[PDB]
RNA sequence: GAGGACCGAACCGACUAAUGUUGAAAAAUUAGCGGAUGACUUGUGGCUGGGGGUGAAAGGCCAAUCAAACCGGGAGAUAG
RNA sequence: CGCCGGAAGACCAAGGGUUCCUGUCCAACGUUAAUCGGGGCAGGGUGAGUCGACCCCUAAGGCGAGGCCGAAAGGCGUAGUCGAUGGGAAACAGGUUAAUAUUCCUGUACUUGGUGUUACUGCGAAGGGGGGACGGAGAAGGCUAUGUUGGCCGGGCGACGGUUGUCCCGGUUUAAGCGUGUAGGCUGGUUUUCCAGGCAAAUCCGGAAAAUCAAGGCUGAGGCGUGAUGACGAGGCACUACGGUGCUGAAGCAACAAAUGCCCUGCUUCCAGGAAAAGCCUCUAAGCAUCAGGUAACAUCAAAUCGUACCCCAAACCGACACAGGUGGUCAGGUAGAGAAUACCAAGGCGCUUGAGAGAACUCGGGUGAAGGAACUAGGCAAAAUGGUGCCGUAACUUCGGGAGAAGGCACGCUGAUAUGUAGGUGAGGUCCCUCGCGGAUGGAGCUGAAAUCAGUCGAAGAUACCAGCUGGCUGCAACUGUUUAUUAAAAACACAGCACUGUGCAAACACGAAAGUGGACGUAUACGGUGUGACGCCUGCCCGGUGCCGGAAGGUUAAUUG
């Protein structure tokens, strides 16, 4: 489990979007990108301490990188794992 | 399509 | 008319996947030629 | 008691069913059942080692007590049951200890009969006792070729094997083929004969009748081609060539037998 | 309620004719047709590998090619 | 306005891989222009304890510790392991987004484990048994999905003669779970003693003796309650980026019809006799035996990883194309009808990515045609025609099933009466019997509803459309059902049951394979292989010189070998 160091890399970057903003003002579920591996439990622990707020439930999904191309050469992007950390009544930032 | 057959005269 | 090509990923990997090449000595030699030739794709999969 | 079919539509007119009313309809004695997947006539190489075999309804093999090792213990018939694998009927006898095993059914067999294997067993049909105790000339079937091996002889329906001689440790047997062959007296054998003598009367009656039996259609070689079969060609049927097997062995008038090791047992060729 | 039974859709098959013939289609469409509880059809996954496979047998079929597939090599074979 | 509507609607898998949504752009891509697009660019989008995969188990098979075999490569194969197209625990309704919903939210739930508390108690396999666990066809019966009508509620008095009434329009929707255990289906239960069986053991299975009792149990749709004081809801009140958002919101019943769905893995019946193992229910052994464990009530925690957007008979899959082709399963409305045929329609999706004209030949797809009716032509090729249901009736011939729907005719619409809707079907209230339930009898309202007779009536035509056999006679061939040259030959060809010959005694002949090992076959001469012939009926003559083969062993001849 913790193993604090493994937890720190899980939260590589927040992923803001117009849909995600609606999730916070209503469903109270913060949206942010996570590590390519990890699990529903490790993502939850990351919010319990560093975000210092209780988690209701965590949800996850993986968006495939869209293929790009220029001339005969092609260039696929990169996959990344979106996560949905629902917050309780204690939500802050 | 080319076909085949034979030209038997 | 039905085409000769009737794709199925499950049949493809079993018949032409990397694992099939390792199944026999003759198949491992096939990979050896592709490497010396130089290739972006030693086999095919995903 | 065969009943000829009425001529309702073609493929039904020539059919002759062989009904056997005394057989017990219903599901087979389950625990002794085991899988018997169709081979298709192919071997491990996947080549068709034997032609005209494939398709047909699925069948389930059933173990049969050839050895009759349970000597002394009295047995009683419960019910007759159909065997897809064999022309002969089989019966589920009940041993006094409650153990149950399939056995080939003698013509004299009926429900409730007290058959009993054993060296001391009385000479009545359905018993399986060693031939050394067997009187000359009695009808006999399910004869072991080897001591306790089982009983490969006379397994087919309607078959019977008379014992014409008993000189030496060996006892001579009269095979249904008419071929003579010595067999050791120690080998076990069943008294009497199997009762399915009506088996020959069936005539299938349609082209599709062989299809569930796993039989496949036969193509004559004269209708083929010289490249495929030695017979063929000639533009308009024809023949000319001396008859032969596809692999070239001479058909009709050539003994393929070559065992030598078992010639000592062969008192006489079949007539 | 028996049938390789009857009429007849799906489904399967492809007998006739027109159209098409650098076509919409490297074999189809339209108007009819045969089978349609069975020797039926089909999904899914295996098995038989080149003088070999398979074939209710046309020497048909084995990836649009088969009286001997395709790929590479001998090979720049030989060619009066 | 026009087309499909058993789809050209909707869904899943296969396969494709951002084609999905939004903004913006028109070089190239689109057989045209193009502000548009499945096109360029950018952003956004795929939310799972209980959908599926992974996982446990196994089929045909693959691989394969040792082993067997083979010049080497390698081939076969045991114990094993992998292998779904199979089996194996559990989420349903409502709402929301520009795009995702059984995933999020709302409501009500459920399964299997870890841990804790309490209660009772013999628990424990890789083993035994049980279960899981299965065919074709057929027959109905009992029900639901769903539909029609009536009632109820809301709304509407009619652009033109009528329409406050027996009128018109719309709605009348609600699941899993839980309780109840019916229509039915299967089986006689409980107890005691004994045993050569189930590799060891056994309280279980099986077998054998008794006793006792007659209903003991299992399975099971659906209905009725609960879930539901709700949710949804026609239609309004309200702001309004005119693309919508909040609030409120009436009735929400009955009767009949009813499946291809369910009870049914049933029942009946027939040979062609119909997978495999685990989970599951039990049994002990090696063992623990005040424990651990086993069962039950409550509480708590965990249910990970991966797929989830879009297309799905197509513009996106397969066809070099935005191609008249090919592609499995699931959902099955109204009317007419036997029907999933067919016509018109609902839901819903489309008018198929060049048009505007002119109204020549000729060509393609169709309609009709006076007189004749195959005179055409290789040939009734193609068109035309026949076409339904009920009833009358039906020859030669035959293997007595056929031929046969032979052929050939009549009847067919609408309305009234019989009967203001009959025969029937369904079935409430009332009455009574009940070991008293989802009961039974009695009772007959209401609903639904053909078919027939008589009389009357309209058209040239009443199976009026779509749909929907041309028939008979002689004869060749093949018995027939099928199969065959994918892509010019569907046949007299092939197959065929049957008949005959021959080989084969099992470690069979034969066949694959240098071998090993398999197939034949886990079959045993009533079996199997090969060959010929080809249902059935009448039959099937003669020739062994030549050729082939079997049988025969003296002689003639003769190899390697001996020298």
């Amino acid at each position: 489990m913790i193993r604090e160091e493994r937890l720190l890399k899980v939260l590589r970057a927040p992923h803001v979007s117009e849909k995600a903003s609606t999730a916070m003002e209503k469903s109270n579920t913060i949206v942010l990108k996570v590590a390519k591996d990890a699990t529903k439990a490790e993502i939850k622990a990351a919010v319990q301490k560093l975000f210092e707020v209780e988690v209701e439930v965590v949800n996850t999904l993986v968006v495939k990188g869209k293929v790009k191309r220029h001339g005969q050469r092609i260039g696929r992007r990169s996959d990344w794992k979106k996560a949905y950390v629902t917050l309780k009544e204690g939500q802050n930032l | 399509a080319v076909f085949q057959m034979r030209n038997v005269d | 008319m039905k085409r000769t090509f009737q794709p199925s990923v499950l049949k493809r990997n079993r018949s032409h996947g990397f694992r099939a090449r390792m199944a026999t000595k003759n198949g491992r030699q096939v990979l050896a030629r592709r490497r010396a030739k130089g290739r972006a794709r030693l086999t095919v999969s995903k | 008691a065969v009943v000829k079919c009425k001529p309702t539509s073609p493929g039904r007119r020539h059919v002759v069913k062989v009904v056997n009313p005394e057989l017990h309809k219903g599901k087979p004695f389950a625990p002794l059942l085991e899988k018997n997947s169709k081979s298709g006539g192919r071997n491990n190489n996947g080549r068709i080692t034997t032609r005209h075999i494939g398709g047909g309804h699925k069948q389930a093999y059933r173990i049969v007590d050839f050895k009759r090792n349970k000597d002394g213990i009295p047995a009683v018939v419960e019910r007759l049951e159909y065997d897809p694998n064999r022309s002969a009927n089989i019966a589920l006898v009940l041993y006094k200890d409650g153990e149950r095993r399939y056995i080939l059914a003698p013509k004299g067999l009926k429900a409730g009969d007290q058959i009993q294997s054993g060296v001391d067993a009385a000479i009545k049909p359905g018993n399986t006792l060693p031939m050394r105790n067997i009187p000359v000339g009695s009808t006999v079937h399910n004869v072991e070729m080897k001591p306790g091996k089982g009983g490969q002889l006379a397994r087919s329906a309607g078959t019977y094997v008379q014992i014409v001689a008993r000189d030496g440790a060996y006892v001579t047997l009269r095979l249904r083929s008419g071929e003579m062959r010595k067999v050791e007296a120690d080998c076990r054998a069943t008294l009497g004969e199997v009762g399915n003598a009506e088996h020959m009367l069936r005539v299938l009656g349609k082209a599709g009748a062989a299809r569930w039996r796993g039989v496949r259609p036969t193509v004559r070689g004269t209708a083929m081609n010289p490249v495929d079969h030695p017979h063929g060609g000639g533009e308009g049927r024809n023949f000319g060539k001396h008859p032969v097997t596809p692999w070239g062995v001479q058909t009709k008038g050539k003994k393929t037998r070559s065992n030598k090791r078992t010639d000592k047992f062969i008192v006489r060729r079949r007539s």
